């Protein structure tokens, strides 16, 4: 049993060469290969190419043939993937699914996933927009408090109440794309404690480009 | 390469009521060379059979693998809300491997009226970017719900952008917020902004009130 | 017949076919397959068509000629490395020869594949040691790899029983584009006894040494262990034969 994790999502402009990076925790590498697996949104899955660090084989789909580079280095125990003069419609959600072999074309494991946008525009670091919570609301059953974000361009923006210590009563709505490129998500938390909620910190936001977290107090207005 | 058909997706099924998911392949391949992927909304695929008959290990019994050669059919015996999810079916008989257009299981437990909640725009909107407003529908089953804005208690164009939670394993609880933006400077003559919501949930449209 | 008959195996599932005490004819195996390629290390070719020795090893697969180079001894080329081996000690003959099409009763292979690279991972995952094949010995990687490689770029692995080795053997399976015409590659070994050598090249009587060419003159005659001077005469058979 190896854990797979993926690289943090990035944005490259159309063009420019993009490197996902899929590794294994503890730095151990078993004799499984490495299957990289573009799904397109709202899209079956597809398979972009297969590679076995230990055997140290390289294959591609027929499709993604010479405009991906795909290297796995046993000893390092980090499996990395090269895209170079990939189009604007080729962004999409990589995935990296440990293969059982020819034999055995199936994934027991996938990693947590890395989202590619190509986009030749401009990155806007996000705005949370105030917590604002309801006037009315149940004095003891439950307090609708969120602090929005917006005004961000590249996905995906995590925010979570009590720094992800309370994963329970937060909802996380997928981002909705206006008319404008910059898109918004919400983020709401349900708390029986009128004010302050479990712990002193909440609303902490963490953005993949910017790298900046943020933490908030929700006042009782 | 294979082409292959997938069952449509979207359907209502109850909670312990067996859900067939079908696996037609235009060209025929091998009976043991097939695999079934389940993905909960925002999670990566896991695999549930390997081989189109045994199971994955830690992965329940319940979802069986059925169908050999052309049709592949994935049979849940008992159906639970952990279970609803989109299900991929990947034929590894011919390179390239071909993944499953995916269907979609939907377990609703019971119908739930929908919570309305309304947060009026703060100061510090007012002083930078945009104040807007924001109107939440939590606890609403079925997620589709319609919600239209009132301005100054007057008709609003349905300008408003609306998402939906994903809902949670256990809870199984759908909640919609619809946003209205608008400019910050243009505050003046609304004075109550509301959010009216029609649906299954509830005796009538529950309109709001901000005032403020 | 038996090299005729079937299928030629890949170089990796290279067949044996062994001849101790046998007349052989190369011309005859010649006028069997056209010989696009033919080498030979130790050894003169015209010297292996006639002469005798202790044993004679013939071993037949289908050989693509495009990646003959590769298939050598002296050669660091994976497919030798991992597939066929041939003993550097005895005189090796090897020929690649290319079915005519007038020849029939030879099947062609879906696609000539070959064992890319044979290794055996250790007990430590970070560790793996790579495996190359001895001399011979039908490869150490063979059983994983299927007797043709359905794609270009394959991955085999099985695990060893524990105690010994319990570590996981890998095997690499790679193909090339069938030739439109069957291209088969022979590999000879040839074994030399000091005081034994049984197989030789088919005999043929010289006149002097047959009793049919000499009738009438008086001769010595040497035959089997038998020296005397005497005329033989052709007469009706008396005695026993």
């Amino acid at each position: 049993q190896v854990q797979l994790v993926q690289s943090g999502a990035e944005v490259k402009k159309p063009g420019s060469s993009v490197k996902v990076s899929c590794k294994a925790s503890g730095g151990t590498f078993s004799s499984y290969g490495i299957t990289w697996v573009r799904q397109a949104p709202g899209q079956g899955l597809e398979w972009m190419g297969r590679i076995i660090p230990i055997l140290g084989i390289s294959r591609s789909v027929q499709k993604f043939q010479g405009r991906i580079t795909i290297t796995a280095d046993k000893s390092t125990s980090t499996a990395y993937m090269d895209l170079s003069g990939l189009t604007s419609d080729d962004t999409a959600v990589y995935y990296c699914a440990r293969e059982g072999g020819s034999g055995y074309d199936f994934f027991d494991y996938w990693g947590q996933g890395t989202l590619v946008t190509v986009s030749s525009a401009s990155t806007k670091g996000p705005s949370v927009f105030p917590l604002a919570p309801s006037s009315k609301s149940t004095s003891g059953g439950t307090a609708a408090l969120g602090c929005l974000v917006k005004d961000y361009f590249p996905e995906p923006v995590t925010v979570s109440w009590n720094s992800g210590a309370l994963t329970s009563g937060v909802h996380t709505f997928p981002a909705v794309l206006q008319s404008s490129g910059l898109y918004s998500l919400s983020s709401v938390v349900t708390v029986p404690s009128s004010s302050l909620g479990t712990q002193t910190y909440i609303c902490n936001v963490n953005h993949k480009p910017s790298n900046t977290k943020v933490d908030k107090r929700v006042e009782p207005k | 390469e294979i082409v292959l058909t997938q069952s449509p997706g979207t359907l209502s099924l109850s909670p312990g009521e067996r859900a067939t998911l079908s696996c037609r392949a235009s060209q025929s391949v091998s009976s043991s060379y097939l695999a079934w992927y389940q993905q909960r909304p925002g999670q990566a695929p896991r695999l549930l059979i390997y081989g189109a008959s045994s199971r994955a290990t830690g992965i329940p019994d319940r979802f069986s693998g059925s169908g050999s050669g052309t049709d592949f059919t994935l049979t849940i015996g008992r159906l639970e809300p952990e279970d609803s999810a989109v299900y991929y079916c990947q034929q590894y008989g011919s390179s390239p491997w071909t993944f499953g257009q995916g269907t979609k299981v939907e377990i609703k437990r019971t119908v739930a009226a929908p919570s309305v909640f309304i947060f009026p725009p703060s100061d510090e909107q007012l002083k930078s970017g945009t104040a807007s407003v924001v109107c939440l529908l939590n606890n609403f089953y079925p997620r589709e719900a319609k919600v239209q804005w009132k301005v100054d208690n007057a008709l609003q164009s349905g300008n408003s952008q609306e998402s939906v939670t994903e809902q949670d394993s256990k809870d199984s609880t759908y909640s919609l917020s619809s946003t209205l933006t608008l400019s910050k400077a243009d505050y003046e003559k609304h004075k109550v902004y509301a959010c009216e919501v029609t649906h299954q949930g509830l005796s009538s449209p529950v309109t709001k009130s901000f005032n403020r | 017949s038996p090299l005729l008959s079937g299928t030629p195996p890949q170089v990796y599932n290279f067949k044996r076919l062994v001849f101790t005490n046998c007349n052989y004819n190369l011309t005859k195996l010649l006028s069997l397959f056209s010989v696009n390629d033919f080498t030979c290390s130790q050894i003169s070719p015209a010297a292996i068509a006639s002469n005798c020795y202790s044993s004679l090893i013939l071993d037949y697969f289908s050989y693509p000629l495009s990646m003959k180079s590769d298939l050598s001894v002296s050669s660091a080329g994976p497919i030798s490395q991992f597939n066929y081996k041939q003993s550097f000690s005895n005189p090796t003959c090897l020929i690649l020869a290319t079915v005519p099409h007038n020849l029939t009763t030879i099947t062609k292979p879906l696609k000539y594949s070959y064992i890319n690279k044979c290794s055996r991972l250790l007990s430590d995952d970070r560790t793996e040691v790579p495996q190359l094949v001895n001399a011979n010995q039908y490869s150490p990687c063979v059983s994983i790899v299927p007797s043709t490689v359905w794609e270009d770029g394959d991955y085999y692995r099985k695990q060893l029983s524990p105690l010994e080795g319990g570590g996981w053997l890998v095997a690499s399976g790679s193909t090339v584009a069938m030739t439109e015409q069957l291209q088969m590659g022979f590999g000879i070994t040839v074994q030399y006894g000091t005081d034994t050598n049984s197989v030789c090249p088919k005999l043929e009587f010289a006149n002097d040494t047959k009793i049919a060419s000499q009738l009438g003159n008086c001769v010595e005659y040497s035959l089997y262990g038998v020296s005397g001077r005497g005329v033989f005469q052709n007469c009706t058979a008396v005695g026993v034969r």
